DNA sequence: TTTTTTTATGTACTCGTAGTGTCTGC
C-alpha cells in the first residue's frame, strides 16, 4: 500500500494506475479533487464507463458483484465508485469489501470515497488483500498553522498573487471549509483577471462561511485566544451544534486542568501529563493555560459552567448560547464579575 | 431473583388491608406511603394475588387456579404493571396510555383486573395525568395499586383520587433485631445503617447485602483525611458513582450528627463513627457547617430531581464551593423565601 | 371562447378519452397540464393532452348543432362525468363566462375551466 | 347487579341535581339564571383546585341541557335522556379524557364531525376533561370551533390549572371559578352523607376530617372511606386522629419554647420522643405554624388568644410576654421553608431537623 | 330589541362595517386608504393579542373587496356578496383554519388550485387563520404563491405571534399590528352593546369589566354574557364585584392605610370583615399589592393614576405624600414574600395575616415595640 | 386588477438587467466576467438573505443563457425568448418551486427532463427555488444528475438556508453569497422607486424605512408601500414614524436604554407601548437579561459583538461605553431579583413595572 | 492523534411495504 496525500498522486498516477484507490479523508474538496483526477486519468488510459453506488443496508450488493464480474459491450475497461458511510465498513459491510476484492480483476478499477479509516477499519483482512496492490490517500483537512502555506501554494497553483493580508483573511474566513477556500480563490481569479490579489480586492467577494469544531474552541480557550474562541463560538452556534456538546467538551478538559493545577503543587507538568495520557500539541498548550491559569479563575470557570448546565437541564432556558461567552471570557485572561458568575 | 420476600411487620397491615377487599368494600385505589425497599412491593403482588384468585380462601390464594398459576408464571391477561423501561428511570405516557386502553376490555379469565404502577414518584407528568380518570372512575371489577416515597411528591390531582394505606417502619429495637438475625455484624453499624435507612430495616438490609456499605467506609475514610487537610476534592473519587445521591446523603447524615454533637444530642445517626463525627464537629465551626450541609442536601436534590444531569460537574463544584466555605473570609448562603 | 358547444354519445366519447388520459392526473409541473384540452374546428372535436414532452390528440367526428371554440377541463373530473352517465346517453355540453357546463338526461354538471391561450403546445 | 363498584363514597355521592350540589352558590345561581333566562352559551370552562366538582357541575349542565323537559335549569333525573347519561350510554354528549387523547390528530377528527346532527339530544355536549394537557397544536385547532360552533354543539372545558391553557382558549369561554369548600360546608355534607348511610361518627373527627382536607370534598370523602377501612365501620376520633396526624399532647409548644430560648438539647430529644412516638412530622410543623401565628397575634393585640386551649395560652402569654416579635417572624418564615422543602429531603424526620436547625442558628449564643 | 335566542353576545355583535370597529385606527386608516386608493396588495398579516378584531378586520376586507359596486372602504349592507360573506358560506372567501390544515400535504392542494378563476366577485379572498400553526413545509410552499400570486388571489393571513412565521415569510406580505384596546374604549363598547340590547348597567360595574378585560374585547364581552348570566339579567356592581371575585379597591385602601398605620387592630377588624364577606384571602393580598403598586407610580410621576381610580384619587396621592419610597419598597417585598409563602401557610386566612403582622412589625416608621427587654 | 397602482412594488419593480441589481457587485461582475470569457460550471447554487436578489439574478442568468445574440451578461430584451421568460412562460426555461416538488416523484420526472433537447435556446436552464426543502432522496436523484450533466443543461438553485444541502452538492455547485444590502444602498433605491413612481416622500422617512429594512429590499419595499398606504399617496415622515413604531419589536433594547438614562416616564411609556402589543413580559424580562449581559461581555471584550446583533450594534456598543460596569451588574441583580419575583405579582404587568421602578431607584436623576 | 450530546411527547414528512378495491384486455 502506497500512503499518499492529494499533492503527490499526479506522480503516482503517471506511475500508472493501481488495482485499488481509497480516497479517505474528512475534507470534502481534497476527496473530490483526487477523485476527479484518478478518473481523468482513468479515462485517459481507457477507462471509458464509470458506474458509482452508495454503501448502506439498503445497497443492491448483487448488482454491484454482478457488475464487477460482467463485461460490457463497449469500453470493457470499468470503474466502481463507492461512497463509505459516516460510520465506515462494518463488519458485514468488512465481508462485503472483502467479497469484492475476492472479485477484484485486472480490467476493473474501484474507487472508495470516505471519512478517514479507523484501525479496526484497517484490521479487518479486506483492507490488507486490497493493500497487497493499491495505493491510498489521505486527504485531510490541514491544520489552523497549515492553512496559509497550502493555500498560498494552491494560490501559486493557480497564477494568481496573493499578499499575507488577503491569505490571513482567506484563513480566517474559510477555516476547516477549503470547498468554499477554492470557490472563493475561483471567484477572486475570475472577478479581477489582473492576478493580483490585495487586501481591498480580497475583502470585499469574502463571507464568514467557517466550518469549525467543539475542539477548536476548547483549544481557543487553551491557547487563551479569546478572541478566536468567540469566533468559533459564533460560527458554531449559527451552525446550530448542541450546545451540551460544547459544555461537555469544555467540561472534561476544565476537570483535567483543575487537577493538574491541583497537583502541580508536588509534581512538574512534565511527569503529570504523562500521567494522564496527553499528547505533544496538547501537552503545550496544557501547559500554558497551566502556567497562565490560576486556582481562583478554575474555580470560577467550574461555578459558571455548573450554572450554565443548572439552567440548560432543569430550566430548559436558552441563554447558554449567551453564557458561553462567559467562560471564553473568563478562562483567557479576564476575571469576570460575581453575579455573573453565581447569581 | 427478588421476589416475593414477606416481611413480619406486613403481617397486621396485609391482613387488614385484605379485610377491605373481603368485604368488598375495598377502595379501587390504595396508594402505599413505603419507604423504598421495606416491602410495598411484596404487600402489593400478595393482593394482586388475592384479588386475581378465583378460588380464594381466607387470607391467602390458593394456589391451584389457574389464575394462581398464570400469576406465577409472570403472564396474566388481567395483570398490568407499570415499570420504568429498561434503562430509563421514567414512566412514559405511552405505557400509561396503552393500559388504560386495554382496560375498556372485560377481564379475560372472568374475574376482576389488576394494574399496579410499580414506583407513582416516577410518574411524568403526562403520565400521571393520563392516569387521572382513569383512577377516578375504574371500569367494574378493576384495582389500582400505587407505591411511593412520598405521596405529597405526587401530583396533588392524582393523590386526591386515591385511598392512602402508610406502612408503619417497626420500633427500632425490633428493626436491630431482625437484622441482627439476618446479618451477623456488629450492633452500632447496624443502628446507624437503620437510622441511615430512615429506620427502614429493608434499605438498611440492602445497604448491608449491596457494596454501599464498603462505599459508606472508604467515604468516612476520606472524610477523615480531609477534614483537617480541607482536601475535599479528593472525596469526588469516593462521591462520583451511578449511586451518589446516597452517598451524599450518608455525608449529609455525617454532618447532621455533627452539629448534634456540637449542640449535644443524646443519639446520633451514625453511631458507628465517632471519631469522624467528632472531628468534623471541633475542627468545623456550626455556621460553615450548616452552610455545607444545606449545599450538600441542595446537591443531592438537584442530582436527583434533573434527569440528564452530570454528576461529575455538580459533584466537583459542590466540593470546590465546600473548599472556598472552608477559607474564612468568605460570604455564606442564606436559605431563600 | 364562448359559445362553444358539443353534442356526443358515450361510445363514441369514452375511448378518445381513455386514449389521452395517459400521463396527465398525477401531480403537473404546471396547473394547467392536469386539463384536457378540448377544440372544435370544422365540425370535428380535437382532446389534446400534454405533458411537455408528449402531445396525445384524439379527433371525434361531430354531427351536431355547436360552435368552433376552444377550453381545458380537467382530466380525471370531466373522464369521470362522461363515465358515470347512463349506457348511450347523450353529452350536451357548452361554456358561460368559465364555467363548462355538462348536461344529460335530468343531470347537469357545473367545472371550472382554464383559458386556452394559457396551455402549452408542441412547437 | 347496579354497578356494585361503586360502593366507593366518591363515586357514589356525586351529585344529580343542581340542588343537590354543596357550596359554589355563584357558578350554581349563574348556571341557573343562564338556563332559564335563556341566555345559553357555547364554551364553558370551570376552573378550579383538585375535589371541588367541576366534572360533576359540567355533568349537571349537560343533564339540564338535554332533557326532554326542555332547557330546565333542575333536570329531572328521570326521563330516558338523564337516564342515559347517568348510565354513561348517552351519544350525544361525548366526553373526552384529554389528558389521554392530547394528541392533534384525534381533536381534529373530532372537530371535523361537529356539523353532523345530535342523535338525540338538543345539543351535542363536548365534555372536555383536563384541558391543560392537551397539546399546543390541540388548543390552536379548537380556535375556531370555540368561536363560532354550530348551534347543535356546546363544549364544556374542565380544567384544574387555568393559567396553562392559551389566553386564545380562554378568551373564548365562560370561565366559572369554583370557589374551593370551606371547613363548614365539608364537614357538613360529610355528616349528611354519613347519616344517609347509617354510619357511626363523631362530629370531633368530623371536624378533623373537614380541617385536614384542605378544602376539597374529595379530599375529605377519600380520607372518611380511609378512616372507615381502618376503624372497622366507625368514624372514631381516635382512628382518625391516629390516621390523620394530630397532637393530642403538648410537644409542640414543648419543642417551641426550646426552640425559641436556642436550648439545641432540649429540641433535640423532643425530637426523638416524637420520632419514638411515630409523630407525622408535616402535622408537627403545622402545629408549630399555629402556635407561632397565634403567640404574633397576641403579641399585637392583648388577650385574643388560645382561649380554646386555657392551658397552653398561659404560657403562651409567658412567651409572648419575652419573645420579640422579629424572631417569631423569622422562626415562623424559617418553619414555612422547612415545611415547604419537607418533601425535597431524604428524610421527613432530616427535614425537620434541617428547619429546627435553621431555625437555632438564628440566635445560637442568645 | 329582537335577540332572537340571544345568540351570544361575542358572536352577535361582530364588527360588519368599517365605521363599527372600536378603534384600531392605525390599521383601520391604512386599510380604507388602501382600498380607496387602489393600491391593493396581494398578502398582509394581522397580528397581535387576543380578541382585538383581526379576524373581523379580515372579513371586513374581504367585504370592501367582494362588494358589488365599486371597490370601496365603506361596504355596502344590502349587496348580495356582502349579505352572503354576513352569513358565511361565501362562495369567494375560502375560510381556511390553518390549525386543521397544517400538513404541507393540504397546502400543495391550496396551491393546486390557486390559478382557476373565481365564480363571483373579484378577488378570489384567501382568509387563513392561525398562520403560525402551518408546518415549516407549507410555509415554504406559501413562500413562492406569496412571492407572485395569480392578479385575482388576494391573501388574508391572521396570527397572534408573528414572531413564530420564517422570516421570509414576514418579509412578503404587509404587517398589520393590532394594539390591545385602551379601557376606556372598552368600557364605551360595552355600554354601546348593553344599551342596543336593553339591558340595565351600572357604570362602576362596566369599568371594572374593562378592567378585568385585560385590554381584550372579547374578554370584556364574553365577562358581560357571564355578568348577566350572574345577575337576574341585570348588571350592576354588585354583581360583577361577586362574580370578578374581588374588592372594588377601598376596603384594600382601608387595608394598606391600617397597614401603613400601624394600626394594627385596625389590620385585624378589617381581616375579620372581609372574612364575614368570605371573599378569597389571596385576592386581598394581590389586591393590597396592586395598590402598593400604585401609589409607587404616583411616587415616581404624578400623573400615573388613571380615572378607574378617581374614586379614591384624593387619597391615594396623600399616600404617596408621605410614604418614602424605600418604606413602600419594604412593604411591597413583604407582600410579595407573604404571597410567596401563602400556599405553604397551616391556613389561608392564618398566612394572610402573618403576612400582615410581618408588614406592620418590620414597618420603619412605626416599628412593633420590643416587650420588656 | 382595477387601476395600475395595484402592481406591488415587490413585484413590478422586478430588476430585468444586469444595470438594475443593486449592492451585489462581488456576484454581477463574476456572473458578467464568467460569460464573457467562457468560463462555465455545470452548476451555479445562490445564497444568502431573504429579499436580496438572489431569484431575481437567477433569472437574469437564465435571460442571458438564452438569448440568441449570444451568451452574454446583457440580455437585449427585444428578441422572443427574452421577453418569453419574463412575460408569460419560456419553454426552454424550467422553474420549479422545491418547497411544492419535495418528493422524489417529481425530481424524477425533472430529471428525466434533462436528457431532451432544448427547443428555443441552446442551454436548457433550470431554476430550482428554495433547493433546500428538497427530500434525501429527491437530493441522491439531483446529485445523480449533477454528477454527469449534459453540455445542453446548465442548473440554478436558489436557497436562503444553505447549511441544509448535501455538502456532495455544494461541492459541484459554485455557490453565490449574497450579503445584505447595506442602509445606504437601500435607502437610494427607495428614493429611485419613489421619484420614479410619482410618489413624494422625504428624507428622513426612508432613512427610517431603509433602517427597518433588516437589510433585505422586499422589506423596505413591502413598508413602503404599507406607508404609501398608510396616508393618501403620500411618503410623509409623521405617518412613517407612526407605522414604524406601531411595528417596532425592539421594546427591550430601548426600554434598558431609557432605564440606565433613569427616565422614567420613557420606561413607563414603553412599558405602555409593551402592554399595548401584547408583549409578553416575562420574554421581555429575559430578552433585557440577555442584553445586559451581552454588553457586559461588550465592556470585558469589543470582540463579544457578532454578526447577530449587526441591527443594534452601535446601540449597544455606544451603550457599553458609556456605562461604568458597576451599574452594569446592579441592573443585572436587580432584574434577575424582579423575574424571580415576578410570577409572584398582582399580575406580569404591574410586577415587571415593580422591578423596572426597583432598577431605577439606583442613581437617579435630579 | 483521539477526544467530546438531556431529557419526555408531540408534530410533520418522505419513503418502502403491504394490503386491498376494480376492472381491462387477459
Ligand atoms: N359541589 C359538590 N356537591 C356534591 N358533591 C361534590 C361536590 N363537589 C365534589 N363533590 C364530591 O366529589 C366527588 C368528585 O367530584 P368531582 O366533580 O369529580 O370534582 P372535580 O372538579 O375535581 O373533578 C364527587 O363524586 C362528589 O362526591
Ligand atoms: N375592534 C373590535 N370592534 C368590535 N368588536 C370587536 C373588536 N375586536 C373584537 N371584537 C368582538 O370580538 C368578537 C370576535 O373578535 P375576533 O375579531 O375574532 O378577535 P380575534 O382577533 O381574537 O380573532 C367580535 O365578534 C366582536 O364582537
Ligand atoms: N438587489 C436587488 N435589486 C433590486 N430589487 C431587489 C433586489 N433584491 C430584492 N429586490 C426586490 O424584491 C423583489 C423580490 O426579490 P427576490 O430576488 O425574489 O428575493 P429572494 O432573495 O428572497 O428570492 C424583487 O422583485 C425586487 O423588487
Ligand atoms: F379534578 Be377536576 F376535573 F378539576
Ligand atoms: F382569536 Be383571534 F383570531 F386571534
Ligand atoms: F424569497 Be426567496 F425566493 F427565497
Ligand atoms: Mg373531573
Ligand atoms: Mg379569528
Ligand atoms: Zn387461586
Ligand atoms: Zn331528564
Ligand atoms: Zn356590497
Ligand atoms: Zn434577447
Amino acid at each position: 500500500m502506497i500512503r499518499l496525500y492529494p499533492e503527490q498522486l499526479r506522480a503516482q498516477l503517471n506511475e500508472g494506475l493501481r488495482a485499488a484507490y481509497l480516497l479517505l479523508g474528512n475534507d470534502p474538496l481534497l476527496l473530490q479533487e483526487s477523485q476527479d483526477a484518478v478518473r481523468q486519468v482513468a479515462a485517459a488510459q481507457g477507462f471509458e464507463e464509470h458506474h458509482t453506488f452508495s454503501i448502506d443496508p439498503n445497497t443492491d450488493w448483487n448488482a454491484i458483484f454482478s457488475l464487477c464480474q460482467a463485461m460490457s459491450l463497449f469500453a470493457s475497461r470499468q470503474t466502481l465508485l463507492l461512497l463509505l458511510p459516516e460510520n465506515g465498513p462494518n463488519a458485514a459491510i468488512n465481508e462485503q469489501l472483502l467479497t469484492l476484492t475476492g472479485l477484484l480483476h485486472d480490467d476493473l478499477l474501484l474507487i472508495v470515497r470516505g471519512n478517514k479509516l479507523s484501525k479496526a477499519q484497517e484490521n479487518a483482512a479486506w483492507f490488507t488483500a486490497l493493500a497487497n496492490r493499491s495505493v491510498q490517500v489521505t486527504c485531510q483537512t490541514p491544520e489552523q498553522a497549515q492553512l496559509p502555506r497550502w493555500v498560498a501554494a494552491r494560490a501559486k497553483q493557480l497564477n494568481l498573487e496573493l499578499d499575507d493580508a488577503a491569505n490571513q483573511v482567506l484563513c480566517y474566513c474559510y477555516e476547516g471549509n477549503l470547498l468554499a477556500l477554492a470557490q472563493a480563490l475561483e471567484r477572486l481569479s475570475l472577478l479581477w483577471p489582473d492576478g493580483k490579489l490585495t487586501l481591498p480586492r480580497v475583502e470585499q467577494a469574502v463571507n464568514d462561511a467557517a466550518h469549525f469544531t467543539p475542539f477548536h474552541w476548547v483549544d481557543a480557550l487553551l491557547m487563551g485566544k479569546s478572541k478566536r474562541a468567540l469566533h468559533i463560538l459564533q460560527q458554531l452556534r449559527l451552525e446550530g451544534s448542541e450546545p451540551v456538546i460544547l459544555l461537555r467538551t469544555l467540561q472534561r478538559e476544565l476537570l483535567l486542568l483543575v487537577n493538574l493545577k491541583r497537583q502541580s503543587a508536588h509534581t512538574p507538568l512534565r511527569a503529570l501529563f504523562d500521567k494522564h495520557r496527553v499528547w505533544q500539541n496538547r501537552r503545550g498548550m496544557m501547559g500554558e493555560a497551566l502556567n497562565r491559569l490560576s486556582q481562583t479563575q478554575l474555580r470560577q470557570a467550574v461555578q459558571l459552567l455548573t450554572r450554565t448546565e443548572l439552567t440548560l437541564k432543569q430550566d430548559y432556558g436558552q441563554s447558554v448560547w449567551a453564557e458561553l461567552e462567559g467562560l471564553s471570557l473568563l478562562l483567557c485572561h479576564k476575571p469576570l464579575a460575581d453575579v455573573f458568575i453565581d447569581g | 431473583g427478588p421476589h416475593m420476600r414477606w416481611y413480619p411487620w406486613l403481617r397486621p397491615d396485609f391482613e387488614k388491608l385484605v379485610a377491605s377487599y373481603q368485604a368488598g368494600r375495598g377502595h379501587h385505589a390504595l396508594l402505599i406511603q413505603a419507604l423504598p425497599g421495606m416491602g410495598d412491593d411484596a404487600l402489593i403482588y400478595a393482593l394482586s394475588r388475592y384479588l386475581l384468585c378465583q378460588q380464594p380462601q381466607g387470607h391467602k390464594s390458593c394456589g391451584h387456579c389457574r389464575g394462581c398459576q398464570l400469576m406465577q408464571a409472570g403472564t396474566h391477561p388481567d395483570y398490568y404493571t407499570l415499570a420504568p423501561e429498561k434503562g430509563k428511570n421514567t414512566l412514559g405516557v405511552d405505557a400509561v396510555r396503552e393500559v388504560t386502553e386495554k382496560l375498556n376490555e372485560h377481564a379475560r379469565l372472568g374475574g376482576a383486573k389488576v394494574v399496579w404502577v410499580t414506583d407513582a414518584a416516577l410518574l411524568t407528568d403526562a403520565a400521571a395525568n393520563a392516569l387521572l380518570k382513569t383512577l377516578e372512575e375504574p371500569p367494574a371489577e378493576t384495582w389500582f395499586f400505587l407505591a411511593t416515597r412520598e405521596p405529597e411528591r405526587l401530583l396533588a390531582t392524582l393523590r386526591s383520587r386515591c385511598r392512602l394505606h402508610y406502612l408503619a417502619p417497626p420500633p427500632e429495637q425490633y428493626a436491630v433485631t431482625w437484622l441482627s438475625r439476618e446479618v451477623t455484624m456488629s450492633q452500632d453499624a447496624l443502628l446507624a445503617a437503620l437510622r441511615l435507612s430512615a429506620g427502614s430495616p429493608g434499605a438498611a438490609l440492602a445497604l448491608f447485602q449491596g457494596d454501599n456499605w464498603q462505599a459508606r467506609e472508604t467515604l468516612c475514610q476520606a472524610l477523615a483525611y480531609s477534614v483537617p487537610s480541607g482536601d475535599w476534592y479528593s472525596l469526588l473519587a469516593a462521591l462520583n458513582h451511578e449511586q451518589a445521591p446516597a452517598r451524599l446523603h450518608w455525608l449529609a447524615t455525617l454532618l447532621m450528627d455533627a452539629l448534634k454533637r456540637h449542640h449535644g444530642a443524646a443519639q446520633v445517626t451514625n453511631v458507628d463513627v465517632p471519631g469522624l463525627v467528632a472531628e468534623l464537629a471541633n475542627h468545623l465551626s456550626p455556621s460553615r457547617l450548616q452552610a455545607i450541609l444545606g449545599d450538600v442536601c441542595h446537591i443531592r436534590e438537584q442530582l436527583m430531581s434533573v434527569t440528564g444531569i452530570n454528576r461529575e460537574l455538580l459533584i466537583t463544584d459542590l466540593l470546590l464551593r465546600i473548599e472556598h466555605y472552608l477559607q474564612p473570609g468568605v460570604v455564606l448562603p442564606v436559605p431563600h423565601l | 371562447g364562448p359559445h362553444m358547444k358539443f353534442t356526443v354519445e358515450r361510445e363514441h366519447l369514452l375511448k378518445p378519452l381513455q386514449q389521452v388520459s395517459g400521463p396527465l392526473g398525477g401531480r403537473p409541473t404546471l396547473p394547467i397540464l392536469g386539463n384536457l384540452l378540448l377544440q372544435v374546428a370544422d365540425g370535428t372535436l380535437s382532446l389534446t393532452g400534454t405533458d411537455l414532452e408528449m402531445e396525445m390528440v384524439a379527433r371525434v367526428a361531430l354531427v351536431q348543432p355547436h360552435e368552433p371554440g376552444a377550453t381545458t377541463v380537467p382530466a380525471r373530473k370531466f373522464f369521470d362525468i362522461c363515465r358515470g352517465l347512463p349506457e348511450g346517453a347523450e353529452i350536451a355540453v357548452q361554456l358561460e363566462g368559465e364555467r363548462m357546463l355538462v348536461r344529460s338526461g335530468r343531470s347537469r354538471f357545473s367545472l371550472s375551466t382554464l383559458p386556452a391561450a394559457d396551455f402549452p403546445n408542441l412547437d | 347487579g347496579p354497578h356494585m363498584s361503586y360502593q366507593v363514597l366518591a363515586r357514589k355521592w356525586r351529585p344529580q341535581t343542581f340542588a343537590d350540589v354543596v357550596g359554589q352558590e355563584h357558578v350554581l345561581t349563574a348556571l341557573a339564571n343562564g338556563l332559564s333566562l335563556g341566555r345559553i352559551h357555547h364554551a364553558y370552562l370551570f376552573s378550579g383546585t383538585r375535589g371541588v366538582g367541576k366534572t360533576s357541575i359540567a355533568r349537571l349542565l349537560a343533564k339540564g341541557l338535554n332533557c326532554e323537559t326542555g332547557i330546565t335549569a333542575t333536570p329531572c333525573g328521570v326521563c330516558d335522556n338523564c337516564r342515559e347519561i347517568e348510565q354513561g350510554r348517552f351519544v350525544d354528549l361525548i366526553e373526552i379524557d384529554a389528558a389521554s387523547r392530547t394528541k392533534v390528530e384525534d381533536t381534529r377528527d373530532l372537530l371535523d364531525n361537529v356539523q353532523y346532527a345530535p342523535a338525540r339530544g338538543r345539543f351535542k355536549v363536548y365534555l372536555i376533561d383536563e384541558v391543560h394537557m392537551l397539546s399546543r397544536h390541540s388548543f390552536n385547532a379548537l380556535l375556531k370551533t370555540l368561536e363560532e360552533p354550530p348551534e347543535h354543539v356546546k363544549f364544556l372545558l374542565a380544567t384544574t390549572d387555568p393559567q396553562k391553557l392559551p389566553v386564545t382558549i380562554l378568551s373564548r369561554c365562560l370561565q366559572f371559578h369554583l370557589k374551593a369548600l370551606d371547613v363548614e360546608q365539608i364537614r357538613h355534607q360529610l355528616e349528611h352523607i354519613l347519616n344517609e348511610e347509617h354510619i357511626a361518627h363523631e362530629p370531633r373527627a368530623l371536624q378533623l376530617l373537614a380541617r385536614a382536607a384542605e378544602g376539597s370534598l374529595r379530599d375529605a370523602l377519600s380520607l372518611t372511606d380511609q378512616a372507615i377501612a381502618s376503624g372497622d365501620g366507625q368514624v372514631s376520633t381516635q382512628a382518625v386522629s391516629a390516621m390523620l396526624g394530630t397532637l393530642d399532647d403538648d410537644q409542640a409548644l414543648s419543642l417551641v419554647e426550646a426552640m425559641v430560648e436556642a436550648n439545641g438539647e432540649r429540641v433535640m430529644a423532643l425530637i426523638n420522643e416524637a420520632a419514638a412516638r411515630g409523630i407525622e412530622w408535616e402535622a408537627l410543623l403545622v402545629e408549630m405554624l399555629g402556635l407561632l401565628h397565634r403567640i404574633a397575634m397576641v403579641q399585637l393585640s392583648p388577650a385574643a388568644l388560645g382561649n380554646d386551649m386555657a392551658a397552653i395560652e398561659l404560657r403562651m402569654r409567658e412567651l409572648a410576654r419575652t419573645i420579640p416579635p422579629t424572631d417569631i417572624q423569622l422562626y415562623y418564615q424559617t418553619l414555612l421553608i422547612g415545611r415547604k422543602e419537607l418533601p425535597y429531603a431524604p428524610d421527613r424526620r432530616m427535614g425537620v431537623e434541617m428547619t429546627l436547625l435553621r431555625a437555632l442558628a438564628f440566635h445560637p449564643r442568645m
